[PDB]
RNA sequence: GGCGAAGGCGAAAACUUAGGCCAUUACUGACGCUUAGGCUUGAAAGUGUGGGGAGCAAAUAGGAUUAGAUACCCUAGUAGUCCACACCGUAAACGAUAGAUACUAGCUGUCGGGGCGAUCCCCUCGGUAGUGAAGUUAACACAUUAAGUAUCUCGCCUGGGUAGUACAUUCGCAAGAAUGAAACUCAAACGGAAUUGACGGGGACCCGCACAAGUGGUGGAGCAUGUUGCUUAAUUCGAC
């Protein structure tokens, strides 16, 4: 029955002094090692700065600031069934699902080279056109069937 | 046009039905689970009633309405919800009117449900 | 049964008597028996009498 | 306070106690019983059966209040 | 909490009515209890007549699950609910304790009655209960409202399936109930209570990558092997 428990985050990098985007390397690493994966992201950084004049820290901040749920659907169950009960989800789930988000969305258009589609996702979840914004849309959009579901506590 | 009506609200076990009517009990308009597209099943829950109890306090209200009588009867699990819909609705009420059933005895209900 | 209290806080002061016409009124809306009817009624009343005084 | 076997005449049927009836049965339509107002078995009977003909007197509503 | 024989009894009004609770120095005088006889009721289901039926619902129709639903679930409906009539006679009609019977710790009561004061706390006798002494029970426990203990009477049983079966009768307009074997026939127990578990589609309770989030993938596909199968010549056998 596992409890409230602690998280290792890689602190904030020295050229950004950003803990956000050490998460995305933490979580975007190829066979899992930021060997090869930070000359890449840094590349990226610079590939957001010459494309639409966007400075790595103010534009990731937009973009990963618009994808962050404030609903926690816990589960509670009949054995047979199932339902959801909105409560409050967690500030460090909020944060570690934004960033998560982020990633696992940044690295897809298969083409060319992978630096023009990340600061491609990174530019549209900057501009909020649809790529990740909708998982903020709809951690609160599906929770209206579920709405109902806030009446009764079960 | 009219300054005085009531608004009958009716939480029946599965379903919640409701009707706007005149001070001589003449219904100016009615909303229902079904008219909403609650028909089915989730008929039953608070959110059919509460919904159902906002669109008719709205109707009533915005029509050019001051004061009215709110007539609640029957029992589910939205009548609460109804009552609270109602007074974040903004309609000036005097008090609830409990319009339930309440007798000695009378007809037999259906067989033991089980 | 008089409401006519407040304008914001009625509805809190109606919980309470609706709770006291729904359990005199909890046992009309089935069929049954007059031995659970006794059963039951006599039942609840003396585990009210015995918990909560 | 106990309200009868405590002040109680043990003649309670209907002489000019409209008031405490009115007060023994709240205006939310309850008969107290001997659990709170204390009556015993001959208070409680003859206060039920007066309460119950006042109802079969509509001084008091058998449904309504 | 009271009353009523258990059966049961609660919107009221009134009708008649009895049992009853205390005090009756008293009113009499062994009538005191008793069951086979004899005398009555006995819920409700159900039987039938007429109305009447607001209502719902046995059977039944349909929809649902289902291997099917005579099921759970729902919409109808027949009798079924009502009124009076009669019948109905079994019941968890369970003090699971026959009647009355005579008193037996305490205890908190609680109600009614009689003396008291402001209703109250007070004494007493009866109605409503058990914690528990003694007594009595396989144990729980009855225990001042006996399963304690005196008196009498009566019915109910001698292990089981068989079996409330046949038989003969009874009452019952019906439905049903009354009546009650024999044969076969077994070695003790859905025996009874009582201690540890066993599941629970019972709670409560303590933690665990037990769960979730994930990483990272299986599976889809492409390699090598593992098992098993087949098979000839054996594809050795073994874990099930």
């Amino acid at each position: 029955r596992k409890n409230r428990a602690p998280k290792r985050t890689v602190l904030p990098d020295p050229v950004f002094n950003n803990t956000l985007v050490t998460r995305i390397i933490n979580v975007i690493m190829e066979d899992g090692k930021k060997g090869l994966a930070q000359r890449i992201l840094y590349g990226a950084f610079d590939l957001i700065e010459q494309r639409t004049k966007e400075k790595p820290l103010t534009v990731f901040e937009r973009a990963v600031g618009n994808v962050m749920p404030r609903l926690e659907l816990r589960v509670r169950r009949i054995a047979g069934s199932n339902y959801q009960v909105p409560t409050e989800v967690p500030q460090d789930r909020k944060i570690a699902l934004a960033l998560r988000w982020i990633a696992m969305f940044a690295r897809k258009r298969h083409e060319k080279t992978m630096l023009e589609k990340i600061a491609n996702e990174i530019i549209d979840a900057s501009n909020n056109t649809g790529a990740a914004i909708k998982k903020k849309d709809d951690t609160h959009k599906m929770a209206e069937a579920n709405k109902a579901f806030a009446h009764m506590r079960w | 046009n009219v300054s005085s009506g009531i608004i009958h609200v009716s939480c029946s076990p599965n379903n919640t039905i409701v009707s706007a009517s005149d001070p001589g009990g003449n219904v100016l308009c009615w909303a229902s689970s079904g008219t909403m597209g609650f028909k089915g099943s989730r008929k039953k829950t608070p959110y059919s009633a509460g919904i159902a109890a906002d669109k008719v306090a709205k109707t009533v209200k915005e029509m050019g309405m001051a004061t009215v009588k709110l007539f609640v009867k029957g029992t589910g699990r939205g009548k609460d919800t109804a009552i609270r819909s109602f007074a974040n609705a903004g309609l000036s009420i005097t008090e609830i009117n409990e319009k339930t059933p309440i007798p000695h005895n009378g007809c037999k209900p259906p067989k033991r449900p089980r | 049964e008089v409401k006519n209290d407040d304008l914001e806080l009625a509805l809190k002061k109606f919980k309470r008597v609706s709770l006291e016409i729904r359990r005199l009124a909890q046992r009309h809306e089935y069929h049954l028996r007059k031995g659970m009817r006794l059963r039951e009624k006599r039942k609840i009343a003396q585990k009210k009498r015995r918990k909560f005084r | 306070y106990c309200r009868f076997c405590a002040i109680g005449q043990l003649r309670i049927d209907l002489i000019d106690d409209l008031e405490a009836l009115k007060r023994f049965l709240s205006p939310y339509a309850k008969i107290n019983p001997r659990r709170i107002t204390g009556n015993c078995q001959m208070h409680q009977r003859h206060v039920a059966k007066a309460l119950k003909r006042a109802r079969y007197l509509a001084l008091v509503p058998f449904v309504k209040d």
